[PDB]
DNA sequence: ACACACTCTCCAATTCTCTAA
DNA sequence: TTAGAGAATTGGAGAGTGTGTTTTTTTTTTTTTTT
């Protein structure tokens, strides 16, 4: 009933919008996009606010006043999706290329309806019915920066923000599958042969049942309406849920969450388990009908997704733009990438170079193989660390946990074999049974870190057997009978029996693992803590420097940062180098020597069990990883001898 | 309760066959023992009470412990069956 | 339930448009309406029974 | 309905009723009452309604002259003998047992220091015929709990966690907080209680961190126990019951049994104990301090040339204070120290 | 209607007379205006009710007995005062029509209206009351609509309307249907302007009488409270709290036609006006405390004074007291740029004979640390001590609850092997991670551990190896910074000294009591707690070359020289030396670690490790 | 109201027992206790029930028994004996 | 307050009848 | 034989009124404390 004044007039902002769309350039930027839309080549338009800020600054420097459109569309973001759409419809250019227009049902229907009106004469339909595109905003760059650039945790999203454009940081919990949603519905009248339309915005609607057309009425033609799919307009819909990071939850509280909606080409971007920076519009969800009359003033709310930023680029997302080419060429021209990359892993930990090189080869990994008859062979590499208490095992493990884009960290005592692999939970109230994967499924196509491997129960460790070699899970329980995919590499750490390594017994007594599980690791590294007045002094000096300065001590060596390391590793995981006959003869001859030496010394104190056929493919996998890191397309004997050395060095700790 | 009849009710005035008796849980062996003692079944739960007749003769099969009989030992030693249930078979 | 049963409120798609249904929807179930049953599972009475 | 009016073999019937204004908050559960009210029905079959009643009426520290008697008792020169004689008079002999029970009932004095440390007041005794004394202690004590070693539930003596969500319940050490507790067979203690009674006795607390539960429970009580090892160290005094077999005693008991089949009284003594507990909390004199320290070092030197420890000196102090408590003397003296070390001969 | 204006005038006179409330308004306004140009303080003020009594009794009793008729006009007058004072020009669209007035709160001298949930009675309805109890439940936060703004497409006019509900206002009005208008009076189609509309936060809680006051094992009683705007989420379950607000009723009570025959009563609530906690830990320093703390720090031997002031009632064990003080100060936690983490907190273990004050000394830390949790070794399981699953929801254990604090474990030897191994992560990585059916999460646990144990043979046997006497794995003993062995050696003068000491202790009498009634220099513990708080917050000593020169030499000599040392020596020993030096420098309130601190830390570690100085 | 069930001795072999419900009015209330074996005389009566018709899908009426009567010391000679 | 089921009322569309050219 | 003026019977347009709606097992997988 009452009314107020406000400082904003939308006519001026509309004029600013139509000038911005036709003038700005980094021809003008957005007219190219609209030409692509007119040609039916492009489905969505992404508006940058950095462009609007730049446009405002340039117009100001030319000596003219201008409204601050950036804050205007951040404050009340919902209204401006309509203004931009109307501006785009007004200014849309004509097509550059032939289209085959007859493929469109709506074109035929509207042309015939226009012809009917033309003959009769001897808005028509809602404009939403013919918008072939979607539109989204992208927030301000923080380095140019405003609230939309500064992430909020899910607790900080108060009721003040309803209607604004914001950014949220958290973990996704669940994702729904896609289903259609109506925007404009179409009908047909049987008797008078005329079509009518209806637009839907709310969650529910009442369909039409009477032809209220004036011509149909004046003929007293009380015809019947029927719905039609063939001329209705749908749009893809998907719903998700986001939840705050566990390490940001205050003490004694339960984590909170938000509901996210996604429409258009943005669909099926999110996935469960992702750490992500979502940005969108935060809105309420009103009730409808009789429910509204007695629901009260408490409003449900959700977030309209607009743009998504992931923290870590998955390896599958790689493509060699020249920007990445320029940076990998730095490492390629500098040379000796193997040693530099190995040294760069956890610079704050002294020594341990061979272990780091092995873990780099874990990060790269071998080549998948699939024989013509259907047999397939594992590509992943498995590694284990066995050593005395207090030699930076857990520290180095958790350091590698950072580099990998997909990865999880787990400890032996806190883990169930079910939850480590997959569980059949009677979760809903409806007594339904549903499968939900465990840690090794979440680490699919990634690394799984299992600390305190010796404390895990003997029965539960047997669950890992299938996943290690076959890279799959099989379950046959109540109401569920399926197989899941787990293409994960395992890294594990443990102390020997009795804690500190006992020289009185053989290595196999100290290791205390069964044969079937000991074989499944490609490398098992044995590291012992033996005092030495010379070495302890150097280690103490290094650690004291690190505690003093927060920086590793350095005179010659500069580590590569993790981002460039990730780029180089991602580029290296695409090569698939092949073997050759000369290399094949060499490795074939080595394998015989290994098994003969194993047979000679099964009785000996220097025994480590018997070499199985799985030790040959370990050599091949390590050789192919080394071939990958030098960006070759051909395995070389140089790689093979290095692979053999890296396997030999693991046992030298036994000899003081 | 669903009340619907069990196996012993269907075998009233008949032969009830139990195969691999030794694998049955003790918590159910006691139920068969209680029914066999009286030839009667009782229900009392959720406000519903009932008594039913179970005039059924039992024929059972079992495995010796360890899979092979021991001639050195009594049948009680060989068989994983409690003494009250063993006392109520006419023939072994 | 979907028909005008006195004293009870209404409760894969059915059929509609009938007078009694209004805007409601009606489905059906299959069952068998039998007419007789036959099973196939004192000594004097027994002897009289035999041929 | 009244328990002595129900027909045999039936569960008792009951009614629901209402009251307002001054008739509210006038009664508590378990009390026998008489009621006047209108009997009527209310809505909540066919043409059927529930009955109820509207109520219109319901029916259901010391003086000076008391403490004068207690003061007269306090100045009697043979009060200790009188109180010992009054405890389980039917039981023959066992003088030191009765003296120890007097000391257990009276207790020491609680203290709190500037740095926050807290000093215990309670007394603990073990007895190795014996069934009667625990019942007597239950009757005479102001507050008392009686139990056998297995306890009233799965909580046992101390406490346990049970399960469906988990919960926690306390045994007959938490429930007796602030009073006395007597255990009928200490050897039948369960496995968890064997370890938990260490904290229950030394700290006067029970603490649990299991299945997401994280709480601490109060166990401020004096324990009497009997049985028939290292667990004897927790008690302040231990003794073994002794018997005598006079035929006249048994004949007298039998004659009394036939009579039912065909010195200070309990209530007065209980009230006197309550008064003494409320009014006085004495302190050691310096002479007692010198005496006790000299005796302590003497015993340790004698054992060395041939163990006593501070945890037993602090028990002797509590026994001394409890002995001084009877006279209502504000200071303890060498008279009490001598009787304390004399009674300390558990062995 | 006219009476509303006069009450506004009278409260305006009150606000002009007592000027200390004008300063509050202006200070909040200028603070908010400053940072806006770059957190924001609420538009709320607390008034002393005694000032209102002394100014005008009629207004005081009107507020205190008829709040629905007196609180709104006073709040209106406060909003007028704050609005007339100068404010930033050119407000934005949302600021122009916020519908956000200032709000009041009260303190002091409620008299008869100070109550508890048991005694709150129907006579007190519509009065302003204060209650005390424990929070038991809290609802989720929800937004609530109070105003909406609309833009008319054709005319270019902005319209608006307001909404009300029974819990939003002290006075009573016709309820509103929560419908958004779609069309203008003149037929123009409307659009809703989110971001110009106003929503507020809402939360319900429940408060119960304290268990200490429950009679006869009877059922306890409780009340529901309503909170909104600034008061949301300032409490959690288990908090002891004192709440101020108006006690009111709601609803039709079944007189709108119902089957109950109106035997059921009306609903009731307290509308939260102000909330205060109860101490049942933290202290705030005054200027005099800063002066005294800085002046005391320049004594030659502050470490001896402070260490000997810890548990003066316990004779002897100087080194353990000094170690406990250094534990309470702690080191400095490091986070390197690549995300790597280096531990800072110190763990201590002590094992010894019976009766040698292990539990008594362990009890002292529980009553001087700001956050402390205590447990017995056999009364706790691994999942209970770290974390557990429930319903999926994950529930924290004891080590997770004490995050930045200390945890005390008595009877450590009785803990089973299956329970102990859960602790190996928490004492170095300072995190708890679970991987069970339907859950995978990581939790933080940054605490320091102090614990006590008994030797294997019941008393320490010098004639057997320390490993034989101490049945724990080497990987666990490595995680304790300092391991102390203590015994009850019989000696004449030692026994005499200890016995005389405890006898002197037992002759204490508190100040306010006559004899027989039932209940160097040492700084007081209430001052020592302030000293520890100030030193832990305000000074962060950085390391120096001169300290490093000592640390490296001591480490390399201690590791390599062959001796009968009683603990394994590893890379964690160097960290122990660095932590102890940093903590001792922190006791000194030095901005940097010096040679003296490293020397003292080495001398303490040598005593604990090699058993002799 | 009282629920009445067939005595186990009367039930034929291999069949479950049947049930009926009895209404007791003014003088007859609390004449019998649970578990007793009882004999009843009364009128057999029926009425419409919507839920039965809805669930079964046939015009099926429910039936009740209205009881009219319900059925389940020494002399000097015994004392002298 | 928002779709439905059911009731009530008035008005004009329609057919039937009579009269005269 | 057409047609036009007057009367009687019927249909359904449409206006009105009242109404209803939100809201003890038994079997099977998994974690936890208890003997
Ligand atoms: N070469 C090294 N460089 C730097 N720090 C080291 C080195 N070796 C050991 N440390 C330190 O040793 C400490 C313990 O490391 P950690 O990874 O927990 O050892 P661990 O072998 O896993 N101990 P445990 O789990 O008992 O076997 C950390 O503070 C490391 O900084
Ligand atoms: N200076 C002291 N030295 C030893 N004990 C003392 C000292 N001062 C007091 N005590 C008393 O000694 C008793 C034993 O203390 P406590 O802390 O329980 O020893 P403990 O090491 O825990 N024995 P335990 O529980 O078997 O491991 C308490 O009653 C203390 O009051
Ligand atoms: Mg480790
Ligand atoms: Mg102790
Ligand atoms: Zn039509």
């Amino acid at each position: 009933l009452p009314s107020i004044q406000l400082p904003v007039d939308y006519n001026n902002l509309f004029n600013e919008i139509t000038d911005f769309l036709v003038t700005f350039k980094q021809g003008p930027k957005y007219m190219a996009m609209l030409q692509k839309v007119a040609n039916r080549e492009l489905n969505s338009v992404i508006i940058d606010l950095d462009d609007i800020l730049q446009y405002q600054n340039e117009k100001f420097l030319q000596g003219t006043q201008a409204d601050d459109l950036v804050s205007a569309i951040q404050q009340n973001a919902n209204h401006f999706t309509e203004l931009f759409c109307r501006a785009i419809d007004n200014n849309m250019p004509l097509p550059t290329k032939e289209i085959d227009y007859k493929d469109d049902v709506l074109d035929v229907i509207l042309n015939q309806r226009r012809l009917r009106n033309e003959r009769m004469l001897s808005e028509l339909f809602p404009p939403n019915l013919t918008r072939r595109y979607f539109l989204y905003f992208k927030p301000l760059s923080q380095n140019c920066a405003a609230i939309s650039s500064k992430p909020l945790s899910v607790r900080q999203i108060k009721g003040d923000f309803l209607g604004q454009l914001i950014t949220v940081r958290g973990i996704i919990t669940r994702v729904s599958d896609v289903k259609p949603a109506v925007e404009v519905i179409a009908y047909t009248c049987d008797q008078c042969g005329y079509e009518v339309f209806q637009e839907v915005n709310s969650r529910t609607f009442t369909p039409l049942s009477e032809c209220t057309s004036e011509e149909c009425s004046q003929n007293q033609t009380k015809g019947q309406l029927f719905m039609s799919t063939r001329a209705s307009k749908f749009s893809a819909f998907q719903e998700c849920k986001i939840q705050e990071l566990s390490q940001q939850v205050p003490v004694g509280h339960i984590p909170r969450s938000l509901n996210i909606h996604v429409n258009g080409t943005l669909v099926r971007s999110l996935s469960p388990g992702d750490i992500v920076d979502v940005t969108g519009i935060f809105l309420p969800a009103p009730y409808t009908g009789f429910k509204a009359l007695k629901a009260g003033l408490l409003t449900e709310t959700y977030l309209e997704a607009q743009f998504v930023r992931q923290h870590k680029k998955k390896f599958a997302s790689f493509s060699l733009t020249s920007d990445v080419e320029e940076r990998v060429m730095e490492l390629i021209t500098s040379g000796d990438v193997y040693n530099r990359l190995a040294k760069s892993i956890a610079p704050e930990i002294y020594g341990n170079l061979d272990v780091k090189k092995a873990l780099l080869l874990l990060l790269v990994g071998g080549v998948d193989k699939r024989v013509g008859d259907g047999m397939k062979i594992r590509g992943d590499i498995n590694v284990c660390l066995m050593g005395d208490p207090g030699v930076a095992k857990s520290q180095l493990l958790k350091a590698i946990c950072k580099i990998s884009p997909r990865g999880v960290y787990t400890t032996g005592k806190g883990s169930s074999g079910v939850g480590l692999t997959a569980a059949v939970m009677k979760d809903p109230v409806t007594d339904e049974m549903i499968l939900e994967g465990g840690a090794l499924v979440l680490a699919d196509n990634g690394i799984c870190c299992i600390d305190e491997f010796d404390k895990m129960d003997e029965s539960d460790r047997t669950a890992i057997h299938e996943v290690m070699e076959q890279q799959t899970i099989s379950i046959s329980k109540a109401g569920i009978n399926t197989t899941l995919n787990a293409r994960t590499s395992i890294l594990a750490a443990a102390n020997p029996l009795y804690g500190r390594y006992n020289p009185r017994l053989s290595p196999l007594d100290n290791i205390n693992l069964p044969a079937a599980l000991l074989s499944r690791f490609d490398i098992l590294f044995l590291m012992l803590d033996i005092p030495s007045r010379d070495d302890d002094e150097k280690l103490a000096e290094h650690v004291t420097y690190v505690h003093m300065h927060n920086k590793q001590p350095d005179l010659d060596f500069t580590p590569v940062e993790p981002s460039k390391m990730r780029e180089y590793i991602a580029y290296a995981k695409t090569k698939r180098p092949v073997m050759s006959e000369a290399v094949n003869d060499y490795v074939v001859q080595a394998y015989i020597r290994l098994r003969q030496d194993s047979k000679r010394e099964m009785d000996s104190k220097f025994s480590f069990g018997q070499a199985t056929p799985r030790t040959l493919l370990g050599i091949i996998r390590l050789s192919q990883a080394l071939a990958k890191l030098r960006l070759a397309d051909m395995v070389d004997i140089d790689d093979v001898e290095e692979a053999l050395r890296l396997v030999r060095v693991s046992k030298e700790s036994l000899y003081q | 309760v669903v009340i619907e009849a069990g196996a012993l009710m269907l075998a009233d005035n008949g032969i009830c066959c139990i195969d691999e008796f030794d694998k049955m849980d003790i918590s159910d062996q006691v139920a068969i023992h209680e029914a066999m003692e009286q030839q009667t079944i009782s229900i009392a739960k959720a406000g519903i009470h009932a008594t039913l007749n179970a005039r059924t003769s039992i024929l059972a099969a079992a495995n010796p412990v360890g899979g092979r009989y021991n001639r050195k030992l009594s049948l009680r030693g060989n068989l994983n069956m409690t003494a009250p249930i063993m006392s109520r078979f006419d023939l072994f | 339930t979907q028909l005008g049963l006195p004293g009870v409120k209404p409760s894969n798609s059915g059929v509609t448009g009938l007078r009694s249904l209004g805007v409601r929807d009606l489905t059906y179930k299959i069952s068998f309406l039998a007419c007789h049953v036959i099973s196939i599972g004192d000594q004097e009475v027994f002897l009289n029974s035999l041929s | 309905e009244i328990p002595e009016l129900v027909p045999v073999g039936e569960m008792p019937r009951n009614l629901t009723m209402t009251c307002d204004r001054y008739l509210t908050n006038k009664v508590i559960p378990g009390t026998r009452v008489t009621i006047v009210g209108i009997y009527s029905i209310y809505n909540s079959g066919v043409a059927i309604r529930t009955p109820y009643i509207k109520i219109l009426g319901i029916q259901s520290m010391f003086t000076e002259e008391e403490e004068e008697e207690f003061l007269q008792l306090s100045r009697n020169p043979k009060l200790y003998e009188i109180l010992t004689n009054s405890i389980a008079p039917s039981i023959f002999g066992n003088e030191d047992i009765k003296k120890a029970i007097v000391c257990l009932l009276m207790g020491g004095s609680k203290k709190i220091l500037p740095d926050g440390m807290r000093l215990r007041g309670d007394i603990n005794v073990l007895l190795l015929a014996k069934s009667q004394l625990l019942k007597f202690v239950e009757k005479v004590s102001p507050i008392a709990v009686y139990t056998s070693g297995k306890g009233s539930s799965a909580a046992g003596l101390t406490a346990s966690v049970q399960r469906r969500e988990f919960y926690l319940e306390g045994g007959a050490m938490v429930l007796a907080d602030g009073g006395v507790v007597c255990i009928d067979e200490f050897d039948k203690m369960r496995d968890e209680d064997r370890v938990a009674i260490h904290e229950a006795m030394e700290q006067q607390t029970i603490s649990i961190a299991k299945a997401g539960i994280t709480t601490v429970l109060n166990s401020r009580t004096s324990v009497l126990a009997a049985a028939n090892t290292t667990i004897l160290s927790r008690f302040d005094m231990i003794f073994i019951v002794k018997d005598d077999h006079n035929e006249e005693r048994d004949i007298s008991i039998a004659n009394h049994v036939i009579n039912i089949h065909t010195e200070i009284s309990i209530e007065k003594m209980k009230r006197y104990i309550t008064y003494c507990r409320l009014k006085c909390a004495p302190r050691l004199s310096p002479q007692a301090a010198e005496k006790l320290s000299s005796n302590f070092v003497t015993i340790r030197k004698q054992l060395l040339i041939n163990p006593i420890t501070i945890r037993q000196l602090e028990a002797i102090i509590r026994i001394t204070e409890s002995l001084a408590k009877l006279e209502l003397s504000p200071i303890a003296q060498e008279r009490h120290v001598d009787e304390a070390i004399r009674l300390f001969q558990a062995s | 209607d006219a009476v509303f204006g006069d009450r506004v005038r009278r409260f305006q006179e009150f606000l002009d007379t007592f000027t200390s409330y004008r300063d509050s308004v202006r200070s909040i306004q200028v603070y908010n205006s400053n940072n806006a140009a770059n957190n924001i303080l609420p538009h709320r003020i607390i008034i002393s009710l005694d000032d209102l009594r002394e100014f005008d009794r009629s207004f005081w009793s009107g507020i205190l007995v008829e709040p629905a008729y007196f609180i709104p006009p006073a709040e209106k007058a406060l909003t007028d005062l704050a609005d007339s004072m100068d404010d930033v020009p050119h407000p934005n669209a949302s600021a122009v029509s916020s519908r956000h007035p200032w709000k009041l709160s009260f303190k002091g001298s409620f008299g008869a209206h100070a109550l508890s949930p048991r005694t709150l009675t129907a006579q007190h309805l519509n009065k302003l009351v204060s209650v005390e109890g424990i929070v038991t439940k809290t609802s989720l936060v929800r937004p609530k609509l109070i105003r909406s703004v609309h833009y008319a497409a054709k005319t270019g006019r902005f319209h608006y309307r307001d909404y009300t509900d029974a819990t939003t206002t002290l006075t009573t009005r016709i309820p509103t249907p929560a419908i958004y208008p779609t069309e203008d009076t003149e037929g123009n189609k409307l659009t809703t302007e989110y971001g110009y509309s106003t929503f507020i936060d809402h939360q319900r809680i429940t408060v119960q009488e304290m268990p200490e006051m429950a009679p006869a094992g009877q059922l306890p009683r409780s009340i529901d409270v309503i909170l909104d705007d600034d008061l949301v989420d300032k409490t959690k379950p288990g908090d002891r709290v004192n709440v101020v607000g108006v006690f009111k009723s709601l609803g039709a009570g079944g007189m709108n036609q119902s089957n109950s025959n109106t035997l059921i009563g009306f609903k009731t609530l307290i509308l939260g006006n102000t909330v205060y906690p109860l101490h049942a830990a933290r202290q705030m320093l005054t200027d005099f405390d800063i002066r005294n703390i800085n002046k005391l720090s320049k004594k030659k031997d502050i470490f001896d004074i402070l260490s000997q002031s810890l548990a003066p009632s316990i004779y002897g064990h100087d080194h353990i007291k000094k170690a406990i003080l250094l534990m309470l100060m702690g080191g400095v936690e490091k986070n390197l740029e690549n995300g790597s983490h280096l531990r800072g907190d110190i763990n201590i273990l002590m094992v010894g004979d019976p009766s040698t004050a292990k539990s008594q000394l362990l009890r002292f830390v529980l009553n001087t640390a700001s956050l402390a949790i205590a447990t017995t070794g056999r009364g706790s399981s691994g999942v209970g001590l770290t974390a557990a699953v429930t319903t999926r929801r994950l529930e924290a254990g004891a080590m997770v609850l004490a995050d930045r604090g200390v945890v005390c474990i008595d009877e450590f030897d009785k803990m089973t092997d299956v329970d102990r191994v859960a602790i190996h992560e928490v004492m170095e990585q300072q995190t708890v991670t679970i991987a069970k059916a339907g859950i995978h999460t990581t939790l933080n646990a940054r605490c320091s551990v102090i614990a006590a144990a008994n030797p294997v043979f019941g008393q320490y046997d010098v004639n057997r190896d320390p490993h034989q006497n101490i049945a724990l794995p080497d990987s666990l003993l490595s995680r304790f910074d300092l391991l102390f062995v203590v015994t009850d050696d019989i000696n004449e003068i030692r026994d005499r000294s200890i016995s005389e000491h405890v006898l002197r202790t037992h002759r204490y009498l508190p100040p306010g009591y006559l004899e027989g009634e039932p209940v160097p220099k040492l700084v007081t513990i209430p001052f020592l707690r302030k000293y520890v708080q100030y030193a832990k917050e305000r000074v962060i000593p950085q390391l120096t070359q001169e300290a490093i020169n000592v640390i490296v030499k001591n480490y390399t000599d201690l590791r390599n020289d062959d001796n009968t040392k009683k603990s394994p020596i590893t890379a964690r020993t160097l960290e122990t030396l660095i932590r102890l030096a940093t903590a001792h420098a922190k006791v000194r309130l030095s901005k940097t670690v010096n040679k003296v601190d490293a020397k003292v830390a080495a001398n303490l570690l040598r005593f604990a490790l090699l058993g002799e100085d | 109201r009282v629920t009445l069930q067939e005595a186990p001795g009367t039930v034929p072999p291999g069949r479950l027992p049947r049930h009926r419900e009895v209404i007791l009015l003014a003088d007859l209330v609390d004449v019998s206790k649970p578990g007793e074996e009882v004999e009843v005389t009364g009128i057999y009566k029926n009425n419409y029930d919507g839920n039965l018709n809805a669930k079964n899908g046939f015009p099926v009426f429910a039936t009740i028994i209205e009881a009219n009567s319900i059925k389940r010391s020494w002399t000097e000679e015994e004392e002298r004996e």
